[PDB]
């Protein structure tokens, strides 16, 4: 909303500052062109420095949703939303995101009306086994990039208001400021749910005089 | 107007006996990547 | 026993979505492909003088090469063929955004803008697709009256 906030100058916040000066201040007509032009730079900074990394990053290689396989998408969702240290989903709504995605996979790859291999999202409390089970039934989903329809559905699911904001940036478009800035305060209390448990990615509110 | 024609098409797998395993495997990988990019293009194009 | 007794007993059904494929040729492992041609063929041909077809398409009375082949080979459309034909014929259009409040990603009826599930394309459109495809009475609207 354009309101000043005093934050510790972490890499994350220094990236936020830079984007305030160079991206978020631009008028609407110049935003999408600037994102397209700086795309590779923006992706590298998100992945290096920010608490919401670029979603479509597979083994350190920047992609797009359009150039990820269904299996790569499922595994990236588990990597970013499922906490190995506590063996749980950081938020139940993130488990529901991932289960809703795995059902889309079955729908896209099944030849006939069948039973979901994920009857309850509780099965996702062992997420690797659920992924293995869906992609063994539909092994074409390991080799095919997202149908363009499934990219749109995935991005529609990222904007579900009855859900904790996804902890990643899934696209560079007009909503980039919202993806970047929304729900930015919980990470400093839950470093276990941040990419490298890295504090330097996070937004910590703190006053410059009180800091003495 | 007496336009007669004939074409003979041969199964593409007879081409691959003409090349080495390394050439074939390089080709298979390139085609696999191109096919994935084509599906991407096709579905985007169809729906938009 | 109430709803909780039968909620965990009830089970979720997956309806298929059309996943249209380009049908690139299948490439066999080298060992299999090596057995079809004679061994002497390796290095024998000038491959600059071997002509291959790398792509093909059509526009005809049965749509594209994919839909015409389904009709020619099988006499009926798969789910992929029906959705392709419904798209070709303008019966369905894609929609991504708000539709009567709720956010929708998928096919809608081109006329009414009502959502259409892929599984319903056949029941909703197949009769129309088959009546307005192939060899049929001349339609004056296609030929300037
Ligand atoms: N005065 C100050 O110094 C100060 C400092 C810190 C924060 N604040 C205030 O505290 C409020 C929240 O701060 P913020 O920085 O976190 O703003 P924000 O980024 O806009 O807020 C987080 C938003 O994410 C959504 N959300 C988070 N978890 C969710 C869940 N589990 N399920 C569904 N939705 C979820 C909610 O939005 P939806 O309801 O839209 O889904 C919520 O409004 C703001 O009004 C802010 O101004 C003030």
């Amino acid at each position: 909303m354009g309101e000043p906030i005093h934050k510790i100058a972490t890499r994350g916040v220094m990236l936020w500052k830079e984007f305030d000066e160079t991206i978020f201040n631009l008028p609407k007509n110049k935003l999408v062109p600037t994102l397209e032009a700086k795309r590779d730079y923006i992706i590298s900074r998100l992945n290096a420095d920010f608490q919401k990394p670029w979603f479509a990053t597979v083994n350190g290689q920047a992609r797009d949703l359009a150039t990820m396989t269904y299996e790569e998408v499922a595994k990236r969702l588990v990597e970013l939303m499922f906490i190995r240290s506590t063996n749980s989903w950081f938020d139940v709504t993130w488990r529901t995101f991932t289960g809703d995605f795995l059902r889309r996979v079955e729908e896209r790859f099944t030849k006939s009306k069948t039973l979901s291999l994920i009857q309850s999202y509780s099965l996702l409390d062992k997420p690797d086994e659920a992924i293995e089970k869906v992609f063994n039934a539909y092994p074409a989903a390991r080799e095919q990039f997202l149908n363009a329809q499934d990219i749109d559905h995935f991005l529609s699911m990222c904007q579900n208001p009855m859900q904790k904001p996804v902890p990643f940036v899934p696209v560079l478009d007009r909503r980039f400021e919202i993806f970047f800035k929304k729900d930015s305060l919980w990470q400093s209390e839950h470093l276990e749910a941040v990419v490298d448990q890295d504090v330097q990615r996070t937004c910590i509110l703190h006053g410059p005089v009180a800091a003495q | 107007g007496q336009k007669g024609g004939q074409a003979i098409v041969v199964h593409p797998d007879y081409l691959y006996g003409a090349i080495t395993e390394d050439r074939y495997n390089e080709y298979v990988a390139k085609v696999s990547a191109r096919e994935k990019s084509a599906y991407k293009f096709f579905h985007n194009g169809m729906i938009y | 026993n109430g709803n909780s007794a039968d909620a965990a007993y009830a089970q979720v059904e997956i309806q298929p979505r059309a996943n249209i494929q380009l049908d690139f040729p299948e490439l066999k492992p080298y060992k299999q492909v090596k057995q079809i041609a004679p061994a002497e063929l390796e290095g024998l041909l000038d491959l600059e003088r071997v002509i291959v077809v790398t792509g093909f398409a059509e526009v005809g009375p049965w749509g594209s090469a994919r839909t015409r082949w389904e009709m020619e080979a099988f006499g009926e459309f798969s789910l992929e063929g029906c959705v392709e034909m419904a798209w070709i014929m303008g019966f369905i259009s894609y929609h991504n955004g708000n539709l009567k409040g709720r956010p929708y990603t998928g096919w809608v009826d081109s006329k009414t803008k009502e959502p259409v599930d892929d599984k319903d394309v056949k029941a909703k459109y197949e009769t129309s697709i088959l009546e307005h495809s192939g060899i049929r009475l001349i339609e004056p609207e296609l030929f300037n009256g």
